[PDB]
């Protein structure tokens, strides 16, 4: 669908509640952010969590990570999710770009 | 680092 | 597949299918699907499908993307016109997708 | 603009 990134979960209350542990795929799509993981090994994948954009309070990044705060209507529950990554900015431009297009509707 | 998401709640 | 935001442009088939406003037109492996936001869920949910094998023809310009669904489509036949500035990109994505049916 | 779809 949209851009994909290999990120690692950095502990927060929200990620503990949802059981996030190591590395995951974070992909930015037309209306949401999705967290995917890889099944055993064929390095096979499927969807874990959905963060619809109309349910994201805010998001930020730096050379170390990308973060966001989910609203309480999210399957994840409200709170912050931080993912260590050296492409936080690309993730931020992809998310910002996708929301401005969703909003232009 | 951060920005508020205007699209929030629409 | 790849997704495009588009705006339903009135036609007889679109009006009978209750279409109006913005949507996501998705170009997948073997079909074209039209999506909308789930009221609750707030994510993309399929609304209509159009397998490549049931589209009669499709076209595009710098102002739109349209296609003519044949009779066996869930929507019925007719022309489905979608306002967008990416018609050529949707045209080229469908082009390839149908091309890969080299299987 | 158009092309007739041969996969029809």
């Amino acid at each position: 669908m949209g851009s994909q990134f290999w990120v690692t979960s950095q502990k927060t209350e929200a990620s503990e509640r949802c059981g996030l542990q190591g590395s995951y795929i974070l992909r930015v799509e037309a209306e949401k952010l999705t967290l995917l993981t890889l099944g055993a090994q064929s390095q096979i994948l499927e969807p874990l969590l959905f963060w619809p954009y109309t349910l994201l309070r805010r998001y930020g990044r730096d050379k170390v990570m990308f973060s966001f705060e989910a609203g309480r209507r999210c399957p994840s529950g409200p709170g912050t999710f931080t993912f260590q990554t050296s492409q936080g900015n690309d993730i931020f431009q992809a998310v910002e770009a996708a929301i401005q297009q969703q909003k232009a509707q | 680092t951060w920005i508020e998401n205007k699209l929030y709640g629409m």
